[PDB]
C-alpha cells in the first residue's frame, strides 16, 4: 500500500525468483 | 476506520520510520543503540521494538544491502555495514541518499544462479519483477541500464560483453574481478537462501500487544 511497503514486497519478489 | 486497522498502520509507519532512521545512521557512519531507537523513533511503542526493529532490519538488508549487526550485547549497540563485505554502496557523486548495494547483490545473485553468466534477457526479467525497467528511473534504485553497463562495469563488479559468435547481437553479464575478490558464488547464493527462508514477523494485534505489556 505505502510506497515503502511496496518497495519491500518487490525486493521480496526479486529474492524469490532467484531462489527458485 | 477500525481501531485494529489504525494500530497496524501505526506499527507499519514505525517500520518505515525506523528504516529511514537506520539509513540516516548508516550514511552518517555512526553506531546506533536500542535506547536511541526506543527514545527517538518508537517512544510510544517501545514494547513492540522486536517486531519493528526486525522488520526494519530486514528491509534495509533486502532493499539497500545494509546489515544491522549487534556490536555489544550488554550495551545493545549496533553497527551498519554493507552486506557480504562489499566495499561499494553507490553513495557517490550525486547519489547521496539511497545505497545501490541491494540491487547489485540481486544482480550478482541472479548471475550466480544461472552459472558462468546470465544473458541480458533474464537480467531484465529478474529486474522487471521488482518494478525495475530498462530506461526508466526507479524512484530508489535509479536507472538500471546505466547501473548495469556503466557504473557496475567501471567498478569491476560486472562484465558486459557480447555472446561469442552471435547472430544477431546478443549480450550477457558476468562477475567482474572485484565481485570474485570481495565475495563468492557460494556466499551470495547462501545469502539469497537465508533472505528467502526467513520467517516473516507478524504485526501484533492490540490484544497480543497488551499481553506484551
Amino acid at each position: 500500500k505505502s510506497e515503502f511497503q511496496l518497495l519491500v514486497d518487490q525486493a521480496r519478489k526479486g529474492y524469490k525468483k532467484i531462489a527458485g | 476506520a477500525d481501531a485494529e486497522s489504525l494500530f497496524r498502520e501505526a506499527l507499519s509507519n514505525k517500520v518505515d520510520e525506523l528504516a529511514h532512521f537506520l539509513l540516516r545512521k548508516y550514511r552518517a557512519k555512526e553506531l546506533v543503540t536500542k535506547a536511541e531507537m526506543l527514545e527517538r523513533v518508537i517512544k510510544n511503542y517501545k514494547r513492540c521494538f522486536p517486531v519493528i526493529f526486525g522488520k526494519a532490519s530486514e528491509s534495509l538488508k533486502m532493499i539497500f544491502g545494509i546489515d544491522v549487526k549487534e556490536v555489544d550485547p550488554t550495551s545493545n549497540t549496533y553497527t551498519l555495514v554493507t552486506c557480504l563485505g562489499l566495499s561499494y554502496d553507490g553513495l557517490l557523486g550525486n547519489n547521496q541518499i539511497f545505497p545501490k548495494t541491494g540491487l547489485l547483490i540481486i544482480v550478482l545473485g541472479t548471475i550466480a544462479m544461472e552459472g558462468d553468466s546470465a544473458s541480458e534477457e533474464e537480467i531484465w526479467e529478474e529486474l522487471g519483477v521488482m518494478g525495475v525497467y530498462d530506461g526508466r528511473e526507479h524512484t530508489v534504485y535509479g536507472e538500471p541500464r546505466k547501473l548495469l553497463t556503466q557504473d557496475w562495469v567501471q567498478e569491476n563488479y560486472l562484465e558486459y560483453r557480447q555472446v561469442p559468435g552471435s547472430n544477431p547481437a546478443r549480450y550477457e553479464f558476468l562477475w567482474g574481478p572485484r565481485a570474485l575478490a570481495e565475495t563468492s558464488y557460494v556466499k551470495v547464493l547462501e545469502h539469497v537462501v537465508r533472505v528467502n527462508a526467513r520467517v516473516r514477523i507478524a504485526y501484533p494485534s492490540l490484544r497480543e500487544a497488551a499481553l506484551l505489556e
